[PDB]
């Protein structure tokens, strides 16, 4: 299992992370890790398993 | 890791509470197998 609504306003929960927004699919290799996370401290993208 | 935090691709899957030894059941027909399995140890550095 792994509801994820794609392109609509929701709420989420990824990795122990929660909150707000909407979720796009980008084209990125990126396969150093599974998290990425703004200077701020909100999550900006993830990478599915 | 000797502590037996277990990582893979950088993040940490989970952590085993210790490891006395480890053993590598790895089989490759290639003879070009693999490039390395080492043993290492920390230090303080940078990165770009
Ligand atoms: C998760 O997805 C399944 C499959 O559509 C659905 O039955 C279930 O109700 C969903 N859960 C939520 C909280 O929407
Ligand atoms: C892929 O990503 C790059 C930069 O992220 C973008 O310029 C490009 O339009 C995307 N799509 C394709 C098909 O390359
Ligand atoms: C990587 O593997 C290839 C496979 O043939 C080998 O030729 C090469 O020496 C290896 N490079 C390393 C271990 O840096």
């Amino acid at each position: 299992f792994m509801n994820v609504t794609l392109d609509k306003c929701t709420k989420y929960n990824i990795y122990d992370v929660s909150g707000v927004g909407v979720i796009r699919v980008s084209n990125d290799t990126f396969l150093n890790g599974i998290t990425y996370t703004s200077t701020s401290g909100n999550l900006l993208g993830f990478k599915d398993v | 890791s000797r502590t037996g935090h277990f990582y893979i691709n950088g993040y940490r899957y989970f952590t085993l509470g210790n490891v006395e030894a480890v053993n590598f059941n790895v089989t490759t027909a290639e003879t070009t197998d693999f490039c390395t399995v080492a043993l290492a140890s920390y230090a303080d550095v940078l990165v770009n």
